[PDB]
């Protein structure tokens, strides 16, 4: 009930990308090629270009940069690299996915 | 191990055979809620008198 009605937080949630933490997955550039690089850096480079333009706040840009880390392991930047290590929560799909897996072959 | 068809029977199956656990559902469960609280307490809603180089 707080957030929802905080409308520059909905503004700068669907529109931050979703490796950042936000939800957007459509990137500028995704709309001339396809999803091919690096993932950072075009995210990185879609808020730059948001909080030049005027839409995204400069504040987005200082607090993701000053961002405490996460937990990581060297498994999980092995087993995915273009990986920043935020504190994120895990996908219900990965976790039910793999939680299959590891039952169905015992 | 990632060929296996993991449908709505096979994971319904799989959760019959073993349930999930209790912090684990709970994180299932509210998962739309915590990213949200996540994103706004990191990125959005944050001092940090830090500034990087």
């Amino acid at each position: 009930q707080s957030w929802i009605n905080d409308i520059p937080f909905i503004h700068s949630y669907v529109l931050t990308p979703a490796q950042l933490g936000g939800l957007s997955n459509l990137q500028y550039s995704r709309l001339y090629t396809r999803n091919i690089g690096d993932p950072g850096t075009t995210a990185f480079a879609e808020v730059k270009r948001l909080e030049a333009v005027g839409l995204l706040g400069p504040n987005i840009m200082t607090n993701i940069l000053t961002r405490p880390p996460g937990n990581g392991d060297w498994a999980s930047l092995c087993n995915d690299p273009y990986s920043f290590n935020f504190e994120s929560v895990a996908s219900p799909s990965i976790v039910l996915k793999k939680h299959t897996q590891r039952v169905l072959f015992e | 191990q990632g060929l296996v068809d993991t449908t709505n029977t096979v994971i319904k199956i799989a959760l019959s055979r073993k349930p999930l656990g209790i912090k684990r559902l709970a994180r299932i469960i509210n998962y739309s809620s915590m990213h949200a609280m996540l994103f706004r307490d990191d990125v959005f809603l944050s001092n940090r008198a830090n500034h990087p180089l």
